[PDB]
């Protein structure tokens, strides 16, 4: 399964009206057309992605995405994967100050909120409507940050402490002595949020007045269970999901940063480096082996240069359904910039996972040979050898 | 202040212990009444070294030693011999009656009621002591004190320091020599103290001692004088590490660390390389290269056992005198191309290497002759096997009839102790022969995925 | 005013770096008491490097001293230059961690850790401006390889953005001298590859090799080794102290030999070597130590860079000599061996020329490369640390003293992922 | 450190009369002659504008270079070198090295030539 793109671009703020308002980005169907402000002659770039939204205007009906038409296009497409026992991620990119926190969160007060709250809603009234006598859930919270290279915990209270990023053999990475809350009710797990949203670093620059300043990770861990004295099996499956809101690239001149506020935008840019060059990497890999011939001989991903790269090792690629939301800028002004996320954009779909997700791989021995045993034998019946 | 509290137990561990003392005493430069001149000539220095001597105001030095003894006979010639005013007066001899070859006899009878002044005293040695590094338990296998009480001791010690390391040299049985009827009794009641409280024990036997003294240093007539001061130079060149200066230093902790795989295995041999007389001195090089391949003969070894018929484990090589790394490291490496020496594959090192400066001194009145090098060889194999299995051969060939058994149960014990230990043996012999197998074939089966 | 604290760990650590005070001592002049008995002027321009300022016209080395054994200190308070070190950086302790790591880093060396950097703190405070710190240790030995790993990680924490060095010497295939050293040296590169900027490679094997060829020595001991070794650190950080035609500070030698973070694991090498016996026959020129710098069998961690591609490559020159003849050398250099040089780095040769040579040379020169043949001695470790990995050889030692499988395991994966990231740029013909 | 370079530019062009330009000397390729350099002339363009600057500077050669990094910091100039610099006079130290050689007949020549 490819990894699934989404592209959504924003309305004007205060910085771009000032300044020239000249709008650059086009969308049509599942088309996205940028256009040089610099060369009118030159010929009008297009991408074409799996899917594109356009938030410019309210009122009228041009292909109007608001927070609940992606929410249903992306969000709940990808929790109905999580549901069939599939681990699934949807991750943000772009630039400084274009949508993410939007995106992802929105404004609690307001009803456009974001795909997290959307979907842990919704997880949340379908683990409630589908419950029965046999079918049972379990679901289980987490919200991590990285500052600068190092993990914190959000929803624990205060710990001046840095954890620690380990290695299971099996499991791949994960983060040591993460407070894994329990949670039982749609206001619980809001609370929680707002206690993580209230926790996270935040600091106001030139380009918005609400620059994050660390990236972001919602762990959500659900358990689906089936209970039978006879021969169904418990805990038949487990499932993660995995919210991530990255802190965008920065430039000091626009930016206006100095001092502790350029150090920290320093590290944001060198883990987003990184990143893209993992993505671009990746891409090129998951290309080759598969159009080339199927040589397969060697090829290294440089997941280790960045703690954030580290901790998504399965999430970018390997045993997860992933999807990408990018956010766009229509200023004219910021169009060197902006070409330069759809670049990425347009090498994220090349990208393709490995997913298949069992459990207690004793059970999975011996489900697949009695599966054996049941299609020899029914071969056998019906061949009249049995 | 490495300091070091050393026990003797027996005729064997006391006559050792008289030995190991007039050696040591012989390197310090200290005198048999306990003064060292050496200081009053010089002016002052760190020459009395704490790992074994106590220095008190008056210039006298008292070693860090307890003896013990359920015989008055054995240090009565102590205390009215040549070395009286050198040691404590106190020595914790019991004023009756003695083990009697008998193991129950000296760990549950007579052991008690002087087993308690014995601890008092370690202890009082320990509280003047200030980063004790371990203890070093002489013993021999065989005999009754030396087994039951020497049980008793380290269970105790086991309980009360517990972190301590607990070295062991003690004298096993021969093949073939012996001097008691009832020695394999006495020796296998012994395993489970040696096994569960002991960190490393080293094992002699007489006979190969016998044979190296007839064959290197041409006496036709040794006495256990000549036995006791070999052991003495092995126990100096382990412990010279902590004394003086050198390239490479070796702790008591480094030995454990380097020598021992897993915890059930702790029974290496030792070796001295240049035993040689003084007319033989002569005419011989005497280079790192020929002790160190004098070190892996198996005719030098001190226990009568073929390291050909097992394979190495591990190896600890303690240089002294005038030597230097790149000889050490080419006797390694040639020794490295020897298909006579086969190492386990799970340990491709297999070599840990020490060299301390001062070279080995010379007992007036001695047989070995001075030398300029000397090397002493700690190597743990897999061929220690053998010397167990003969042994305990002869304990099913006296106890199918329970011969000599009423002696044991008349003291304490049940026939049950008897078996127990039995069986103790048969699993550290399945543990050795386990050890040793080569790893299986390409030991995740097979392997190669696409690509 | 650029200067450096110094750190020194384990007897190897100890050793070098009293080697090493004695050469800086000499270039610098200066008296083992303390005092200056210098002839040039330009010796004292730039003392402020490594020494302190005493009241009575001394000067103080800024050196700290670690172990756990006390012996070793002593051994360096009765030598040749016991009194110059201010004796309140002696910190040590007692019962030394026994080549065990685990003693080192958890146990033992947590508590003496909290001193080592309460006197580094102080040395520290005092700098008018710090510019990075450099240890020297061993890794396949004890408490050097865990306080060593475990200082770097606590100062990384506090001082994130000042350089961090390293001299480390790792075991060798054949020269081995402890049964356990695979344990520690994965478990120190596993540590050293994250918080550490440069590291330099240095083995026991390639400093006999260069002793017995060479300089044709029939019997050398140590201190040969440190020789060498100090003469390194000397020619590393020569245009920090002296005046010179085209200078290189640290941070530019670090800019330009580390092309991605986690490669940074160098080569280094000297040259004039010359046994004392041709001395007379050989002319001293820029050629010459061209040719010598890039010989195989001069360099120090005893991997031939004939077997993989140079990164990258620094040569830092001291002595009167002409620029023209050193860029043409370097081309020359580039140019014949084109194989041995990576494809998309043009030009991947820096270059530094000081004025000043050392006390006793007319011409010298430094050399530090970057190449991908260092995977070897990697690997070399990882196999030996399979072999004994596999049937538990001796972690009852290590999971005695609060460890555990998972750190070994990650330990070999993470060195295992850096022998993968080298070889990737080793093979010629990126195209398929 | 720009703040002060200023101030003393400023106090230089107040002690003149009829100034009529600035000569810059830098290098590409070296962290300060760049970076600084673009610093420089942006905030000398900004104060006053009208008077002349010709720049001195080194490019670097085809063959020869004495760093790895070289290319990126000599392309980030651009900008400086194009908007903010009236004239820029460029030099190479291969072609003088050969000028030293052939004409001077100098075999081994430094920097000071
Ligand atoms: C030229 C001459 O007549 O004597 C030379 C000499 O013969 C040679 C052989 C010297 C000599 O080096 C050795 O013999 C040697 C032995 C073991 C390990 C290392 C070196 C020399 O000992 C070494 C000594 O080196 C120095 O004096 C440097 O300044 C050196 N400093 C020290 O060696 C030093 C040692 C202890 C205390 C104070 C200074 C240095 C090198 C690099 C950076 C800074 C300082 C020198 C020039 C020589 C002798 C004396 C023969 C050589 O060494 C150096 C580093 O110069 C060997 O390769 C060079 C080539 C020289 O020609
Ligand atoms: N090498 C050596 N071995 C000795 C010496 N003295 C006794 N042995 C050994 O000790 C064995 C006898 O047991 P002992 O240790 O003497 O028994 P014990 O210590 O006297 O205790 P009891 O049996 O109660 O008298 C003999 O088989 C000897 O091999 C000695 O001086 N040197
Ligand atoms: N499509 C949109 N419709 C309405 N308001 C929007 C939209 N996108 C962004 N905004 C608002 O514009 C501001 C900037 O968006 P914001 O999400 O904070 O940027 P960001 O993604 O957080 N950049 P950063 O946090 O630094 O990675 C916020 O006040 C948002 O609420
Ligand atoms: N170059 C050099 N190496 C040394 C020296 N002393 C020890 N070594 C090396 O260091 C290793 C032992 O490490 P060690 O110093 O004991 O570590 P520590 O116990 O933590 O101090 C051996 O493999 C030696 O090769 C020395 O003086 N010079
Ligand atoms: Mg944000
Ligand atoms: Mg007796």
């Amino acid at each position: 399964a490819s990894v699934k793109v989404a592209v959504r671009v924003r309305p004007f703020n205060s910085r771009e009206m000032s300044r020239d308002s000249k709008c650059i980005i086009q969308m049509s169907g599942s088309t996205t057309t940028i256009v040089n402000p610099k060369q009118p002659k030159e010929t009008p770039k297009s991408f074409s992605f799996d899917y594109s939204y356009w938030s410019h205007t309210s009122p009228e009906d041009i292909n109007y995405a608001s927070q609940k038409q992606v929410y249903r296009d992306i969000g709940e497409e990808m929790l109905q994967h999580a549901f069939e026992g599939y681990n699934v991620c949807i991750f943000a990119y772009g630039q400084t100050g274009a949508g993410k926190s939007y995106t992802m969160m929105g404004k609690q007060e307001k009803d456009q909120q974001g795909i997290i709250p959307q979907l842990c809603e919704d997880l949340f009234s379908r683990i409630n409507d589908t419950t029965n006598d046999n079918m049972s859930y379990s679901v289980e919270v987490s919200y991590m940050e990285i500052y600068c290279e190092r993990v914190r915990d959000l929803l624990n209270p205060k710990n001046k402490g840095n954890l620690r990023v380990r290695e299971h053999p099996l499991l791949g990475p994960y983060v040591e002595d993460l407070s894994k809350l329990a949670v039982t009710s749609y206001n619980d797990i809001q609370d929680l949020m707002d206690s993580g949203n209230k926790a996270r670093t935040v600091a106001a620059t030139n380009m918005n007045e609400t620059s994050s300043r660390s990236h972001a990770v919602f762990n959500i861990i659900f358990t689906q269970k089936r209970h039978d004295a006879e021969t169904n099996i418990t805990t038949e499956k487990v499932s993660k999901i995995s919210l991530v809101d990255l802190a965008g690239s920065e430039r000091a001149d626009s930016t206006g940063a100095k001092g502790t506020r350029l150090k920290e935008g320093a590290n944001i840019n060198k883990s987003l480096t990184t990143l893209g060059k993992v993505i671009s990497a990746l891409a090129e890999m998951d290309s080759g082996p598969n159009k080339n011939k199927k040589k397969k001989k060697t090829d290294f991903i440089p997941y280790r240069d960045s703690v954030l790269t580290w901790l998504l090792r399965e999430n970018l690629g390997g045993n997860s359904r992933t999807a990408m939301v990018a956010a766009l800028s229509p200023a004219d002004i910021n169009y060197d910039e902006t070409l330069s996320t759809l670049r990425y954009a347009d090498r994220a779909k090349q990208i393709r996972c490995n997913a298949v997700i069992n459990e207690d791989p004793n059970n999975k021995l011996i489900r697949e040979l009695k599966d054996e045993v049941t299609r020899l034998r029914d071969l056998l019946y019906a061949q009249g050898l049995g | 202040m490495r300091e070091c509290i050393s026990i003797h137990v027996g005729q064997a561990g006391v006559q050792i212990g008289n030995a190991c003392w007039e050696l040591y005493c012989l390197e310090h430069g200290i005198q048999p009444d306990g003064q060292m001149p050496s200081d009053k000539t010089i002016g002052g220095g760190d020459d009395s070294f704490n790992t074994f001597f106590s220095e008190t105001g008056a210039g006298k030095h008292v070693p860090r030693a307890v003896f013990v003894d359920l015989e008055p006979t054995v240090i009565d010639e102590v205390r009215t011999g040549t070395y009286r005013q050198l040691f404590h007066p106190e020595q914790l001899i019991t004023g009756k009656e003695d083990a009697a070859n008998n193991y129950a006899r000296g760990h549950y009878t007579i052991g008690k009621e002087i087993i308690d002044l014995v601890l008092d005293r370690i202890r009082k040695l320990a509280d003047q002591c200030t980063g004790l590094q371990g203890f070093l338990v002489f013993h021999s296998f065989g005999g009754g004190t030396g087994s039951g009480f020497t049980s008793l001791l380290m269970e105790r010690l086991s309980v009360d320091y517990g972190k301590k390391s607990k070295l062991e040299f003690s004298i096993y049985p021969a093949p073939q020599v012996s001097t008691a009827v009832v020695e394999p009794y006495n020796s296998i009641l012994t395993t489970h103290t040696t096994l569960e409280h002991s960190d490393c024990a080293f094992m002699v036997d007489n006979e190969a001692i016998y044979d190296i003294c007839r064959r290197n240093l041409d006496i036709e007539r040794p006495t256990y004088t000549n036995l006791n001061r070999l052991i003495s130079q092995i126990v100096s060149s382990i412990t010279a590490s902590l004394r003086f200066d050198g390239a490479l230093n070796v702790d008591l902790t480094e030995f454990q660390t380097n020598l021992v795989p897993y915890p059930r295995i702790h029974f290496p041999l030792a070796t001295y390389a240049p035993v040689i007389s003084a007319e033989k001195a002569y005419h011989e090089q005497l280079s790192v290269a020929e002790i160190t391949n004098a070190c892996f003969e198996p005719a030098n070894q001190m226990v009568k056992c073929d390291p050909r018929h097992g394979k190495y484990m591990a190896c600890c090589l303690l240089y002294r005198g005038d030597v230097v790394p790149k000889d050490v490291n080419a006797a390694i490496a040639t020794i490295k191309t020897k298909r006579s020496i086969q190492f386990v594959d799970w340990c491709p090192t297999g070599f840990k290497v020490g060299i301390n400066y001062q070279p080995p001194t010379v007992v007036p009145g001695g047989d070995l002759a001075k030398v300029q090098r000397a090397v002493c060889m700690l190597s743990n194999t897999t061929a220690i096997a053998e010397a167990w299995a003969r042994l305990d051969h002869k304990f099913d060939l006296m106890y199918a009839k329970r011969a000599f058994v009423h002696w044991y149960v008349g003291e304490g014990m049940e026939e049950g102790e008897f078996s127990e230990a039995r069986e103790d043996m048969a699993a550290l012999e399945k543990d050795y022969e386990e050890v040793g197998v080569d790893s299986v074939e390409g030991e995740g089966e097979e392997e190669g995925e696409e690509y | 005013m650029r200067e450096i604290v110094h750190i020194q760990a384990g007897q190897c650590g100890n050793q070098i770096g009293a080697k090493f005070w004695e050469v800086i001592s000499d270039e610098h002049g200066i008296d083992p008491t303390g005092s200056y008995h210098g002839d040039s002027d330009l010796q004292l321009e730039r003392i402020n490097v490594y020494y302190n300022e005493a009241t009575g016209n001394k000067y103080v080395p800024r050196a700290i001293l670690v172990d756990l054994e006390p012996g070793t200190m002593d051994s360096v308070r009765s030598g040749p230059f016991g009194q110059i070190f201010r004796p309140d950086n002696f910190v040590f302790g007692q019962s030394g961690a026994g080549n065990n790591w685990a003693k080192g880093h958890y146990t033992e060396g947590a508590e003496l850790v909290d001193s080592v950097l309460d006197v580094v703190r102080k040395e520290s405070e005092s700098c008018d401006c710090l510019q990075g710190f450099q240890l020297t240790h061993s890794l396949g030995g004890g408490t050097g390889s865990g306080m060593g790993t475990l200082l770097i990680s606590k100062i990384r924490e506090e001082y994130p953005d000042r350089i961090m060095n390293t001299f480390s010497v790792m075991p060798s295939p054949k020269v081995s001298d402890t049964v356990v050293e695979p344990y520690n040296a994965t478990l120190s590169v596993h540590q050293l590859v994250e918080n550490t900027d440069e590291t330099y490679c240095i083995d026991n094997e390639a400093l006999y090799d260069i002793c017995f060829r060479t300089l044709k020595l029939t019997t050398p001991t140590y201190g040969d080794l440190n020789h060498l070794v100090s003469a390194t650190m000397s020619g590393v950080t020569t245009c920090l102290r002296f005046p010179g035609q085209l200078n290189a500070d640290l941070r530019k030698l670090a800019v330009n030999m580390v092309p991605f973070p986690r490669l940074h694991f160098f080569m280094p090498g000297f040259a004039p070597l010359t046994s004392r016996g041709s001395q007379q026959y050989r002319a001293l020129t820029v050629p010459e130590l061209t040719q010598q710098m890039f010989d195989s069998k001069n360099m120090m961690a005893a991997c031939d860079p004939r077997h993989g591609r140079y990164l990258t490559v620094a040569a830092i020159f001291r002595g009167r000599m002409s620029m023209k003849e050193v860029d043409e050398q370097m081309l020359n250099v580039q140019n014949k061996n084109s194989s041995y040089f990576v494809e998309w780095i043009p030009n991947n040769v820096k270059t530094a020329v000081c004025d000043i040579p050392p006390r006793g040379l007319k011409m010298s020169a430094t050399f530090i490369g970057n190449s991908t043949a260092i995977q070897e001695l990697f690997k070399r470790i990882s196999e030996q640390f399979t072999a004994m990995f596999r049937r538990k050889a001796f972690l009852h030692w290590y999971t005695g003293e609060g460890m555990d499988e998972m750190e070994f395991t990650e330990a070999e994966s993470n060195m295992n992922d850096l022998v993968s990231e080298y070889q990737q740029y080793q093979d010629a013909t990126a195209d398929e």
